[PDB]
């Protein structure tokens, strides 16, 4: 209804649960993020074909 | 007897038996005022006493049908235009706000004399080519082929090879063209187009 | 959309036509009106609001009239008065999904849930059958017919058949309605029954008469299984007395008195 | 009225928020740990010239088998290629043109493709006609579609205008969730390669995720000063890369909710319009609306190179599945396979 | 008895006399459930005790003769829709699949007026031009032909000399619109693309 402002009021409770929710998410250490992405990609980094060179007649586009 | 049920009903002199909630389904209806017993309105046979109703029978039918099941169904022979009046007589808008729309599909309809065909340039390599007619959509039709000189490989095996210009029937009249205004739509218009 | 006002003043007829039937006047209403009325009240895209409604009011009409008779009638014939008041519904409820044939033929498939008869068998088994008060007060006295017939007595058996018809068909996903209230406590008593028995006729008499009292006692659990009981039931029963009776007590059969096997 | 109150907690709860990411505000390890060697230079070299093309290229995606690249046009035609052989597997003209998202099915069997008509339509490739037939049309998004993705052969989210990515059951045709979080209309997606937390740019700057179970918005996430172009999900479903019209990339991480990184030069200006991970997600590949696209690496934030080529911008890019390569839809019409 | 052996039915104040039988022919209709006297169905035309039912006795006609023989029956005059309505009041399912897919069928040939069309594109030298051209396939109709310099045999009476674009009409429903696939003919499919 108008005299609500168009209920906008709902609009404040989802922005409100939103950041409720945002608090009760446990926030693990920035470093500690950062180390694991890094862990992921060296468990990575040495079969991306974009940083480990394919063999010349490996890539599906020299063959 | 002492109470009306299932009510006899005298449209254009012919017999139309219904329960009066069928009538009384919506507010509107010049036939919802039939409905309610006051002495204002006393019109009916000396027989049976069905209500006389000077209306037509055959465009009554579909009204009838939308009352009982809230649908207007009228048989491929009666113009939409005589249920329409015959509506507006019994006064009723949101079946008469279908009416209309039925009756904008066939003008509109009537009005695809200047089908507005969409037109879209697809391009292959002549090798490509075969497949791409042979695996051209279902619903468009093939229009023009066109074969260009080339300057990579000499003038043909190539992609520009082939400019396959093809269409599809659009029925924009009753469709309607898709324009309005969106803010960030406008700017990525805009963007593209220079 | 906006079709709120005619839509109660609908539903409110609409319900009252139900307690009316549920309260077995059918001489004051017609089933083509309802079924129409039903119909069209679909047709406004309602019909998950009448699948509760219905629910809910056969609910009503069961615990508020049904559950508490039977409560009322524990100590007369409790058997009997459940099961009248479970054939009553039944054909109300018969006549009701006449009348709403729609949201159960169309409804119900467009929402994957249960069909209407499946709600009214699903709430009859739960706030009336599988009730407490009711579901206890039905299995021991079962299970005290059941025995006092097994002591020697003539008692209601059509009421005991009547028992487990009930627990079958209110049975929805199959067995285990009739599982857990009756056959299960029917199982293990019979199985108790049958143990001590076959240690009491053991211990009392020779192997040939005991041979001869355990395949009359078969016979007679047949005579239950087909009298009183369900026909699924007469073959965990009878493994029972296979166990009871004969497997546990193999070798001890073979030696007894001047008619044991050697003997 | 009570707004005031409503604000006022809103308020209170949003600064808890950013002292909770100041508590979790710690030095972040990456650059930290630049005694790493990085990524080094990369001579990058295009092997493909898929120029059949001759509009505008707005939207490439590529599909799952990392061989087919389903890349649609401004002028409205969808081109499904071969890689490996610059063979038009398809050409499907578009029953409306202005097309701004192509989405490839998981299993290849379907396209998705959505622009100002509008409605994301879903392409069924797979017919025993051989002839490409529309399967449905998603229509509802009031807002122009955005960007698009599978989340399945009969389930899929548009990331739309108006605000919105409801999620789509395909056979059905209905929005089944609806998704209202960004107050700026939404223009781009990415989906975990979990595929239970959509992350969804709008142009609020505001990269709020979601949670595909249930509709609500997991967590939001800000820091780009402007419109979020192109998210590009990290390869863990737990951090997403993102661009902006201006000339920064910033990574977030769902547990840290907050930037972990972040990635710009003064050199460039223009607005980062795509972004993409490598197969390890070490480089993040950037798509400028200068005439040529980057790659930065992720955990150095240092300038990886450069895909210097087009004579366009870049508007699209998608590395394979596999990582075995990468496209770059432009706009001069040209997608180029870079390996 | 109370049992007739013909039981008059009153469709919108309509007698319809038929056979129970005829009616009693599925146990899902409507009208099955009145055949069976039961407290439930008290409302009868008094008349002559026929049961009234405030529905028409236009889409009757149709329902009434698949009940009694089995198969429905569309005038070219009477809608579809509002027969297929009215079987849905009367509650048979299985006459729904056949007034659907008819309902359907039309509704897709009218609204793809313009038919799934399939289109080919042979190749031939000029020569055997002539050949194919006249000996064209009953049903095909010649779209387009375009001249391409041959690669081989100077640039003439070569098979890449000349592409003959053709194609022909489908009827879309009317021939059926199903695609089945089986895993077989997915590889089949998934080899012939690559």
């Amino acid at each position: 209804m108008a005299s609500n402002n168009t209920a906008s009021i709902a609009q404040a409770r989802k922005l409100v649960e939103q950041l409720k929710m945002e608090a009760n998410i446990d926030r693990i250490k920035v470093s500690k993020a950062a180390a694991d992405l890094m862990a992921y990609c060296e468990a990575h980094a040495k079969e991306d074909p974009l940083l480990t060179p394919v063999p010349a007649s490996e890539n599906p586009f020299r063959e | 007897g002492s109470v009306s049920k299932w009510v006899r009903l005298n449209v254009g002199g012919t017999y139309f038996l219904t329960t009066r909630q069928t009538l009384c389904r919506d507010p509107k209806s010049f036939l919802y005022r039939l409905c309610q017993a006051d002495p204002d309105l006393d019109s009916d046979k000396d027989e049976t006493g069905a209500y006389l109703i000077d209306r037509d029978p055959t465009y009554f039918g579909p009204v009838l049908n939308y009352l009982r099941h809230g649908k207007l169904v009228i048989n491929k022979d009666l113009a939409e235009e005589g249920v329409l009046e015959e509506a507006e007589f019994y006064n009723i808008t949101s079946l008469i706000k279908l009416v209309k729309d039925k009756i904008r599909e066939r003008d509109s309809k009537t009005s695809q004399v200047p089908v507005k065909h969409v037109y879209r340039v697809l391009q292959c390599q002549e090798e490509e080519l075969t497949q791409m007619v042979s695996t051209m959509s279902d619903g468009w039709k093939f229009e023009q082929l066109v074969s260009i000189g080339s300057s990579y490989n000499y003038g043909n095996e190539d992609q520009a090879e082939f400019l396959c210009v093809v269409s599809k029937e659009l029925h924009n009249t009753p469709y309607g063209t898709a324009s309005e205004p969106s803010e960030k739509a406008k700017i990525l218009q805009e963007r593209g187009s220079r | 959309t906006m079709d709120e006002k005619y839509v109660n003043s609908i539903w409110d007829l609409l319900k009252n036509a139900i307690q009316e039937i549920q309260r077995k006047n059918n001489s004051g209403l017609s089933f083509e009106e309802l079924y129409r009325n039903a119909y069209t009240m679909v047709l406004h895209k309602h019909g998950e609001k009448l699948y509760t409604g219905l629910r809910e009011v056969v609910t009503e009409h069961l615990i508020n009239k049904v559950r508490e008779d039977v409560l009322n009638s524990l100590n007369n014939n409790f058997l009997q008065t459940l099961n009248q008041a479970w054939n009553d519904h039944q054909t109300a409820m018969v006549m009701i999904r006449d009348i709403l044939m729609y949201m159960d033929r169309v409804y119900v498939q467009q929402n994957n849930v249960e069909n209407v008869y499946n709600l009214g068998l699903i709430i009859f088994r739960d706030q009336v059958v599988r009730y407490g008060c009711i579901r206890d007060h039905l299995r021991q006295t079962l299970l005290d017919m059941i025995a006092r017939e097994r002591k020697g007595e003539v008692v209601d058996r059509g009421a005991i058949r009547n028992a487990c018809q009930m627990l079958m068909i209110l049975g929805l996903e199959g067995r285990s309605v009739y599982e857990e209230d009756f056959e299960a406590p029917f199982l293990e008593m019979s199985a108790e029954f049958f143990q001590m028995e076959s240690q009491k006729f053991l211990a009392e008499n020779s192997a040939s008469v005991y041979i001869k009292k355990v395949e009359a006692r078969i016979n007679e659990e047949i005579e239950r299984v087909m009298h009183c009981l369900d026909k699924s039931t007469e073959e965990p029963i009878v493994k029972v007395v296979e166990r009871e009776l004969i497997s546990k007590h193999m070798k001890t059969i073979v030696e007894m008195e001047n008619s044991g096997l050697v003997h | 009225s009570e707004l005031d109150q409503l604000r006022q907690e809103a308020e209170q709860l949003k600064n808890q928020i950013r002292d909770a990411r100041k508590a979790c505000a710690d030095a972040t390890l990456s650059q930290i740990t630049n005694n790493i060697d990085p990524v080094g230079r990369i001579q990058m070299r295009t092997r493909r010239t898929l120029r059949g093309h001759l509009a505008k290229i707005y939207a490439m995606h590529w599909g799952t088998d990392s061989r087919l690249l389903v890349s649609a046009s401004q002028d409205g035609k969808l081109i499904i290629w071969d890689s490996y052989t610059t063979n038009k597997v398809h050409a499907i003209p578009l029953r409306s043109s202005w097309v701004m998202t192509c989405a490839y099915a998981p299993s290849g069997n379907y396209v998705a493709c959505g622009g100002l008509d509008n409605i994301c339509s879903i392409y069924n490739l797979k017919t025993r006609e051989g002839n490409v037939r529309v399967s449905r049309e998603l229509a509802g998004h009031t807002g122009y579609l955005s960007c698009c993705r599978f989340l399945d052969d009969n389930q899929i989210v548009t990331s739309s205008g108006d605000t919105t990515c409801a999620l789509w059951d395909i056979e059905t045709g209905q929005q089944t969730t609806t998704f209202t979080g960004h107050t700026g209309d939404v223009m781009s997606l990415s989906l975990a390669p979990d595929t239970r937390l959509f992350v969804s740019g709008a142009c609020d700057a505001s990269a709020k995720l979601w949670d595909v179970r249930e509709g609500m918005c997991r967590q939001t996430f800000t820091g780009h000063e402007s419109d979020i172009n192109a998210i590009c999900f990290f390869p863990n479903g737990n951090a997403f890369a993102t661009g902006s019209d201006d000339a920064t990339c910033r990574l977030f991480d769902l547990r840290a909710d907050q930037e972990l990184m972040t990635y710009s030069h003064d050199n460039i200006i223009c607005g980062i319009t795509s972004v993409s991970f490598s197969k390890s997600g070490r480089l993040l590949l950037a798509g400028y609306d200068d005439f040529n696209c980057n790659v930065w690496d992720a955990l150095k934030a240092d300038r990886a190179g450069v895909l210097a080529g087009h004579d366009n911008r870049v508007s699209c890019l998608g590395v394979t599945d596999d990582g075995m390569a990468v496209a770059t839809g432009s706009w001069d019409s040209f997608l180029k396979i870079w390996n």
